[PDB]
């Protein structure tokens, strides 16, 4: 499975632009696609578009200016700009998501290409002093509680190594992602949450992003930067 | 009398097709969709022109009611028509072409042909009740409740029937035809060949009394002419009530469901 | 074939029997003990269902 | 109410639901009939257009059938036979050559016409090695009268007529074997389903339209009965 | 064959010595359940022909059902959502089955190949993770004991056991004389019963291959059999109109469930979660609610037009899925 992201470069304010990320090894037509994180910022939900284009939704920042559309066949996905503005430099993310029963959305993120030009969620530190093989705790807390009537907290944990897209480590605040290792877990009360992390190690550091599902628009953490 | 049997017949053929869930075939449906616009004939409108006749034929009731009650006599009465031409041309094209008509023998088409026949009712009699409310002696002419616009009327009676009534005339012989081309076909002949007859007889005279008074009102006798049409609709209306035995004499299933209930 | 089939009788010949008394006892225990556990035997609240 | 998560799944739901009933109305096309015969039967070579569960797939006069051949199950096929009980036809192929397993075959005829969940379907019967059953009256080394004792008794309709270049007594054996699959197919009376018989050589240039006109007449008899004509 | 009809007779005689007093009688002074009444409470639509197999997932909200229609499709019970839909090469199937863990489900049908079919996976589709093939006869039912090892009962008169990964069977059960028509797991897995046609069920320990016990009661062939929750009796189902609890300690039948007014065949049972109540799915389109101890219809679920095939009790004991031919599963509580 690969999501290779092309198109972005310098732009006039008040330009147009077209980004494109290219699905290849899994089944497009399937998957719910979407996220842009600014160069000295965490990430921002952009867009959403559903499984045979049935639905959209843009957040509010940029509704009216962006248009998101895929197209199946071809399985490429493409969001169109008009009227470029300083603020939307960002780094652009296609990321996949599929909804069904005890399904993991978001779990894979493009490589991402540069481009130049509500529930709040907070996390307390922006920075927390680590060491090898020590627990460490991270906490993100709520506006709102998260737990729908139905049992499910709709909470995810997302993980971005230096130079790399973020990954999914946890989904629904208990559940742990596929390929992530068992020291992760999580654990949560009702608008407050937190992520042990046991026998840290290398290759683990990088900043964690709290993402709320419970409704649109989708609101990132600002994230705590792990440093060792 | 009339108007118990109309209702009745058409009420037990209603909760047929739901109280017995085998007879949920697409056909069926357009079957108690006709049952539905015979019961509501039976229920809105016959005993109101027994009152009248008990009253005189003069209309007690409200003025500009008498505008919707005819409307109500031609949609109720002209959707019964559309519904068995479509089951004429329906028929006909199950029998002509059995296996073709079962590749788009899909319900969805059927809901369509629904939505068509009901369409049409409605598009046939748009001007009664806008033109007959702001006018009462175009409907009230008399004194008595009465259609009373010759050039629209004598066109309407032949779009809303004759035009049926030649699809039917020339489905209904050519599925007999089809059936001549040993014992289950010629069955079919003879059972479509009476319900062919007795609905052409029934629903027949009151239109060519009605085209018949209209054209030749200045060479005929009006009282004969009146008299004649007293008794043409309530036997168009017994027409109504004729189909729910039908039903009841050649199908199993809807003489049991009768029979219990 | 035969000599299959006095093997399988030989082999069901001999095992163990409880006395049938005992086990109707047993499975009557079970199902008193496990009485409160069923739902569709009693029905559960309606808050409590699922469906 | 519902999360966004569950309200996607249902636009799942019912993306899965428009995909079924798509695949259910390109099914719903084809006819499906059952081909059975016990053995010596030439249940491969009755049909030429198309050549655990044998599928072939003909269609003729743009009409597709599919038929099913299956040939592990043994004598006893009341467990898979349930299963066919929705096909339209069920193509019943007999060698009339063989006297001596035709009582067989009779017997398998009934078992299969007088199957409970088989009531509704009708039959299309393939007597098979006309030729063959044809050279051995012509021989007349073997008596269907030592077979069936009944034939010595009998008389050929005058109504049916032999086709050109065919031998009354030969004729007489073969609407003898007709009569007596007929008479088998006709004792239940229940009129919901038909036997067809139709006579074929080892070598016939076109069963497939047989098959076509008969299940024509198949659905006729649905649709008549469907709409209360008869 | 002399020998073996002495053998016959002894453990015939002996089955009489064990049986000093009826179960009926045992049970005699118990609280009568009562009438019990289960109205529907969902009914799962998108099957569009007749419904041949469903089984109950371990965590009891999800289902799967097979179908004429050629396609396996899965439920969310409490939101009657579809899961998925996976499309079967071979439209026949009598059997499905969903694994201990979920990440498995199997079909199996007149093909003569059961399908094991990985639903967790990268790329977001259902797959066919292997096809196991080696049986002669139809698959009548397919059981996991883990998510590596599964069994399968044939139309061939012979049990397999399979290692998925291997692809090849590692035991063979061959004592039947007629078609296999079910087969049930134990609570411990550790050994199981089949039915077939020759109106036998027998007991087969997993790991040695060899039929424990045989018990012979019915006058036709049994079409479902299930293992009593404490895994000590279990119940067959059978087209004489007759379910029969066996016992497996004592070798001899306890009790049979029968009334003068059905001579339809049963087509499933279950076991409510206490064991107590026996849901007994008929070809006469209604399922009868037996209570074992006692033996009086206590309920009747008529909701179904055409034959229900299909009866699955969950885990938990809330929840009650009875499928039927009229492409309509009715989720009953
Ligand atoms: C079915 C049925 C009812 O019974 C029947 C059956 C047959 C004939 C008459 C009747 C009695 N109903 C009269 C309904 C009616 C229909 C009309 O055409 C569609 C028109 N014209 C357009 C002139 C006027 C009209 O009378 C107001």
């Amino acid at each position: 499975v690969q999501l290779v992201e092309s198109g972005g470069g310098l732009v006039q304010p008040g330009g147009s632009r077209k980004l494109s990320c290219s699905a290849s090894g899994f089944a497009f037509s399937s998957f719910g696609m979407h996220v842009r994180q600014a160069p000295e910022k965490g990430l921002e939900w952009v867009a959403y578009i559903s499984s045979g284009s049935g639905t959209i939704y843009y957040a509010d920042t940029v509704k009216g200016r962006f248009t998101i559309s895929r197209d199946d066949p071809k399985n490429t996905l493409f969001l169109q700009m008009t009227s470029l503005r300083s603020e939307d430099t960002a780094m652009y993310y296609c990321v996949r998501s599929i909804y069904y029963y005890g399904s993991s959305p978001f779990d894979f993120w493009g490589q991402g290409t540069t481009l130049t030009v509500d529930i709040v969620m907070t996390q307390a530190t922006s920075s927390v002093p680590v060491t090898p093989g020590e627990s460490v705790s991270i906490s993100c807390r709520s506006s709102k509680s998260l737990l729908h009537s139905n049992g499910n907290t709709y909470l995810y944990w997302f993980l971005q190594r230096p130079g790399q897209s973020p990954q999914l480590l946890i989904y629904r605040m208990s559940n742990l992602a596929s390929g992530v290792p068992d020291r992760f877990s999580g654990s949560g009360s009702g608008t407050a949450f937190t992520l042990t992390i046991s026998r840290l190690e290398a290759e683990d550091v990088g900043v964690y992003y709290c993402m709320q599902h419970l409704e649109y628009p989708l609101t990132f953490g600002a994230g705590t930067k792990l440093e060792l | 009398v009339v108007i118990i049997l109309t209702i009745a017949g058409n009420i037990l053929v209603i909760m047929a097709v739901s109280l017995e869930k085998k007879l949920q075939n697409a056909t069926n449906y357009f079957l108690m969709s006709l049952a539905i616009a015979d019961m509501l004939l039976g229920f809105l409108v016959m005993p109101v022109s027994m009152l009248t006749i008990l009253y005189g034929y003069r209309w007690p009731l409200p003025s500009k009611l008498c505008a919707v009650w005819i409307y109500l006599d031609v949609l109720f009465s002209t959707a019964s028509i559309m519904h068995l031409c479509a089951i004429s041309l329906d028929r006909y094209v199950a029998i002509q072409n059995p296996i073709h008509h079962s590749r788009f023998n899909s319900r969805t088409k059927a809901f369509l042909k629904i939505i068509a026949v009901w369409t049409i009712s409605v598009g046939i009699s748009m001007p009664i009740p806008v033109f007959g409310l702001q006018d009462d002696s175009k409907v009230f002419k008399e004194g008595s409740c009465l259609l009373a616009d010759d050039n629209f009327v004598l066109i309407g009676s032949f779009v809303s029937f004759f035009i049926p009534l030649t699809i039917m005339v020339i489905t209904y012989f050519l599925t007999i035809k089809s059936l001549q081309k040993i014992s289950n076909e010629q069955k079919a002949c003879k059972v479509l060949g009476i319900v062919f007859f007795l609905f052409v007889v029934m629903w027949c005279p009151f239109f060519i009394t009605n085209i018949m008074a209209v054209i030749c009102k200045e060479s005929c006798n009006e009282d004969v002419i009146g008299a004649l049409l007293n008794v043409f609709v309530w036997i168009g209306y017994l027409s109504s009530a004729v189909n729910p035995l039908v039903y009841t004499l050649f199908n199993k299933t809807y003489r049991s469901a009768f029979s219990r209930y | 074939q035969a000599r299959k089939l006095v093997e399988q009788l030989k082999m069901e010949a001999n095992i163990d029997r409880i006395k049938v008394s005992k086990a109707a006892a047993d499975l009557m225990a079970y199902c008193e003990a496990h009485a409160k556990e069923d739902p569709l035997l009693t029905p559960v609240p309606a808050s409590e269902n699922p469906f | 109410t519902v999360s966004a998560e569950d309200k996607a799944a249902a636009e799942r739901s019912k993306m899965i639901d428009k995909n079924l009933r798509e695949d259910g109305e390109k099914a719903r096309r084809t006819l499906r009939l059952l081909l059975l015969g016990a053995d010596n039967s030439g249940k491969s070579t009755i049909v030429k257009q198309m050549r655990g569960i044998f599928e072939t797939k003909f269609q003729v006069d743009k009409v597709n059938f599919h038929m099913f051949d299956v040939g592990g199950q043994r004598d006893e096929r009341r467990k898979w036979i349930q299963c066919f009980n929705d096909v339209t036809a069920i193509i019943f192929v007999v060698d009339s050559s063989d006297y001596n397993r035709l009582q067989e075959a009779l017997n398998d005829f009934k078992s299969i016409w007088n199957n409970r969940w088989l009531r509704t379907i009708s039959v299309i019967l393939f007597l098979n090695k006309q030729d063959l059953l044809a050279e051995k009256v012509l021989a007349g080394k073997s008596k269907i009268e030592d077979y069936f004792p009944e034939f010595a008794r009998y008389t050929t309709p005058e109504d049916a007529t032999p086709e050109p270049g065919e031998d009354p007594r030969v004729t007489r054996a073969k609407y003898f074997i007709r009569k007596e699959f007929v008479d088998i197919s006709t004792a239940s009376g229940d009129g919901r389903h038909i036997c067809y018989p139709h006579f074929t050589c080892a070598v016939d240039t076109e069963n497939a339209r047989r098959i076509f006109n008969d299940c024509k007449d198949i659905i006729l008899q649905m649709n008549l009965r469907e709409y209360n004509l008869v | 064959r002399q020998e073996a009809e002495q053998l016959k007779n002894q453990i015939r005689d002996a089955r009489k010595a064990c049986a000093d007093a009826t179960l009926s009688q045992i049970t005699n002074n118990i609280d009568p359940v009562g009438r019990i009444q289960m109205r529907t409470r969902r009914t799962l639509r998108g099957h569009l022909a007749k419904i041949y197999a469903m089984h109950w997932g371990t965590d009891s909200r999800l289902l799967v059902s097979a179908s004429q229609d050629g396609k396996l499709i899965i439920w969310d019970s409490y939101t009657t959502n579809k899961v998925h839909a996976i499309p079967l090469r071979s439209s026949w199937v009598m059997t499905c089955a969903y694994a201990p863990s979920g990440n498995y489900v199997a079909c199996g049908g007149l093909d003569n190949i059961c399908s094991i079919y990985n639903l967790k996976t990268r790329e977001g589709n259902v797959r066919v993770s292997r096809e196991l093939a080696g049986h002669t006869g139809y698959l009548s039912c397919c059981r996991f004991l883990d998510d590596n090892q599964i069994v399968t009962s044939s139309g061939d008169t012979t049990c397999a056991l399979w290692d998925i990964e291997t692809g090849q069977q590692t035991t063979t059960f061959t004592g039947h004389t007629g078609d296999v028509m079910s087969l049930s797991l134990a609570p411990d897995t550790r050994l199981f019963v089949s039915g077939a046609c020759d109106a036998s069920a027998k007991l087969w320990d997993v790991r040695e291959g060899m039929c424990r016990q045989t018990f012979t009661g019915h006058e036709s062939d049994i079409n479902a059999i299930c293992f009593f929750p404490n895994g000590n009796a279990f119940a067959t189902g059978s087209d004489d109109a007759t379910c029969r609890l066996f016992d497996l300690r004592a070798d001899q039948e306890l009790m049979t469930y029968s009334h003068d007014n059905i001579i339809c065949g049963i087509t499933s049972v279950s076991f409510s979660k206490s064991g107590r109540l026996l849901l007994a799915g008929y070809d006469d389109f209604n399922c009868n609610v037996w209570d074992a101890l006692k033996a009086d219809r206590a309920g009747v679920l008529a909701g179904h037009d055409n034959r229900v095939s299909c009866l699955g009790v969950t885990d938990d004991g809330m929840a009650v899925a009875t499928g039927s031919w009229d492409s309509f599963l009715k989720i009953w509580n």
